[PDB]
């Protein structure tokens, strides 16, 4: 009834089967994932139905079953780690020196240059202490067409 | 087939031996109100 803390995969069921559409993180009784992964669709856990409790389209984040409980924030110089729950692949941790997105008429936010499939969207990015700094899956394509994601946090 | 189902695949942690990859660079981008990022 309380979702065990950890990384969960989002699975959608079609007439062609089950596919991992994305991932989220459970912490403190609430499920956190990227808004574009679910767009507010409800989840099910062992017959327990979860509905979105908060969402922000511009941050591309949505939470289920309570308020946003991920408190980690990037310091600006720590090496970061991406736990990548790619569809059909074993969970792997990848560490990187972060990139940066300078938004016009705004502020700085960190970014990670690691290219992972759709369905890895919502994977956690964490600092050396193991607290969650942001989620993965919202970013840009650069000149070589690789994907670069932002460390999406509230 | 009306909603999405959750499956646990692992737990959030920092692995000390984790493989390092990626490249560090600075990009200035625009952000729309719909959460879209563009260069």
């Amino acid at each position: 009834e309380y979702l065990e803390d950890g990384i969960y995969g989002i699975f959608q069921s079609t007439f062609l089967g089950a596919s991992q559409r994305g991932v989220g993180v459970a912490q403190g009784g609430v499920f956190h994932t990227m808004w574009h992964v679910t767009r507010g669709a409800f989840l099910v856990r062992n017959g327990k139905k979860l509905v979105p409790s908060w969402a922000s389209v511009k941050e591309d984040l949505v939470a289920y079953g309570g308020s946003w409980k991920l408190d980690g924030r990037w310091d600006g110089e720590e090496e970061v780690q991406l736990i990548a729950a790619a569809p059909g692949k074993n969970v792997v941790n990848v560490q990187t020196k972060p990139s940066l997105f300078k938004v016009k008429n705004g502020g700085e936010i960190g970014a990670v240059a690691l290219d992972y499939p759709s369905g890895t969207s919502g994977s956690p990015i964490v600092n050396r202490n193991g607290e969650v700094i942001g989620l993965y899956g919202n970013g840009i394509l650069v000149g070589d067409n690789s994907f670069v994601s932002a460390i999406s946090q509230t | 087939m009306d909603g999405l189902e959750l499956r646990k695949l692992g737990e959030v942690s920092w692995e000390e031996e984790a493989e390092i990859s990626g490249s560090s660079a600075r990009y200035d981008v625009t952000l729309s109100e719909q959460g879209e990022f563009k260069l």
